[PDB]
DNA sequence: TCAAGTACTTTTTCCGG
RNA sequence: AGGA
DNA sequence: AAGTACTTGA
């Protein structure tokens, strides 16, 4: 459908970053993080992206 | 007054089992919520729903 | 062109460490 | 690890 | 525990 689902959209150019409510940090005590899996997997993506960006 | 029925009466070895009502009993009416789903927590211990 | 194996998919009642 |  | 879909040789 030309409005909501063009085929070119199954290929990701710009990636939506979900907000903290989706990937909340299980913040045990004060000075100790506890970041969500998705928070880490995004960092991986972000890191993988910067290697490629600088590389090219 | 005597029972019209005669009762089968005598000793029998009976065991006390692990499961006691007061350890089972639970009630909640608002309380702790999950962080992710913002829904009630799990289990009697945690004061779950 | 079509039988047969291939990839590969998916579920399974309810409620303490 | 158990309970119906 | 039984399928859907896809690919392989006659």
């Amino acid at each position: 459908n030309e409005v909501f689902s063009r085929p070119e959209w199954m290929i990701l150019t710009c990636l939506p970053v979900p907000p903290p409510p989706v990937r909340p940090s299980i913040s045990f005590n004060e000075s100790q993080r506890g970041e969500d899996d998705l928070t880490f997997k995004l960092a991986d993506i972000l890191k993988a992206n910067i290697s490629l960006e600088t590389l090219e | 007054k005597k029972l019209m029925a005669q009762i089968f009466f005598g000793p029998t070895y009976y065991q006390r089992l692990r499961h006691m009502v007061d350890d089972k009993i639970h009630a909640r009416a608002r309380g702790p919520m999950q962080v992710l789903t913002r829904q009630p927590v799990e289990g009697r211990s945690r004061d779950g729903g």
